[PDB]
């Protein structure tokens, strides 16, 4: 698909993406915080529709991602995530979608996830995590 | 104190 | 390289 | 005066500012770049006028800042910056103002200037800078 | 808070 | 097992662990560059004895770790690491272990370990890594 | 460039 | 005179240095902490005897140097630091030296010191700040 990177901001403020419980993870858009302002990043868009959208708004400050988790597998000969979960440290938000394949894990112990980047074409391909403190 | 905001290394201020 | 961007720590990508 | 923070950003490609060579340093405006695009930051203005504006468009991201330096102190009992000088790895700017009182410099050996907070009322009061890699 | 121990970034742990 | 906390440093030079091709993980050892000269933290050992140990010596500064991965999966009751495998931009050092139950993997896009922290009893339990630019 | 050796922010010198 | 670089740690437990009233800064040795334990650097040396050393062993970790300004001057031709001065959360530490010519300041809004490079001869010819989070 078409790859996308938000680059590094001051936090996170809300997160909407799309999942299908058959397929994988669809769209993505990320609301920043630059600053102390909000900033909505680009919409990353699926190729196609037929998606769930779930949205999460952060409690920011207070609220921050202490972990980021899913499934990876294949859709149709595409490795695609094809199932999202976003832990705080406030509470859990997931898992959406397909939970089968290879899991993966990014428990954050201290720092803050700060940006993300990746790639899209009807799902979502791959995708990386800017850390900072 | 630890919240989800990114901290910075900030140096000054000068003109005090 | 040494240029004036500022650079971040970045993890993954996951999903290759 | 009044306070300001620009918060952190990615690197500078611009810093517009005023200076009058009999009384100190007045408005300043910042033009950072934000993950590759421009971010033109609020306009921190002095309460009066009478300057002559100097405009800093660096070779971004080619050419960076390696160095602030300039001269603090009192006009008419305020404790000001007076003089501003900002060395590139390309060329010098400055000094602009008045180069009297006391020096004060901020050599950088590694690492980017990324912000700039303050506050400024007839003159710019005092200033900080954010630094990173 | 805010003392004089230097900060990191720590991703993990595995193996819980 | 008991826990230990190497802390941060500059680098990794070399990193010396055991396993068991039936059990898991079982002692760490690694030595880190710190400011440029050599530094062997402690060994943190297994309870037990019956492993293989292998050295992994990076051809610091060149050569650097970019992923770490393994396979998480009980042993006894024990959650414990049974596989591990180091990827640096010279080659791959693993898996070494059982490649059995629940797989991790921290690809680094950017960025360097420059530490490790955990807990280490029969086998490694579950362990950390320090990030820095 | 681009190497294992970890970066930090260096400020100065000062006594040229 | 002889360059160092003592790199990055954790912090600072300790600085000891000479200074002399009619001419300028001597040796330096820096007592830093590392993860933890306290690290004592190597002594730099000044070239010549005759000084006064001072001992500041910080109130480490509840206290922390948040400013170190001084003077640089000029000393039979050489361009060298005169005075020194350390501030931090708890008291000021100084000055120490001759406060005549160039003055110099690093307040520190946020960050922490965590190294000194620099060079030293019959006295302290100039140094570097190690800066981070």
């Amino acid at each position: 698909g078409v790859t996308f990177d938000d680059g590094a901001y001051t936090g996170i403020r809300e997160i909407n993406f799309e999942y299908n419980s058959e397929t994988a993870i669809g769209g993505l858009r990320v609301t920043y915080d630059l600053n102390g302002m909000p900033f909505v990043a680009e919409d990353h868009k699926s190729f196609i529709t037929g998606f769930k959208p779930v949205k999460i708004s952060l409690e920011f400050p207070s609220e921050y991602i202490v972990e980021v988790s899913g499934y990876v597998g294949k859709v149709e000969g595409y490795t695609v995530i094809r199932s999202l979960t976003f832990k705080t440290n406030k509470q859990t938000y997931g898992p959406y979608g397909v939970t089968n394949g290879t899991p993966f894990s990014l428990p954050i112990e201290n720092g803050l996830i700060v940006g993300f980047k990746g790639s899209i074409g009807y799902w979502l391909d791959y995708f990386s995590i800017y850390l900072s403190l | 104190g630890r919240n989800g905001k990114s901290q910075s290394i900030i140096v000054g201020p000068w003109g005090d």
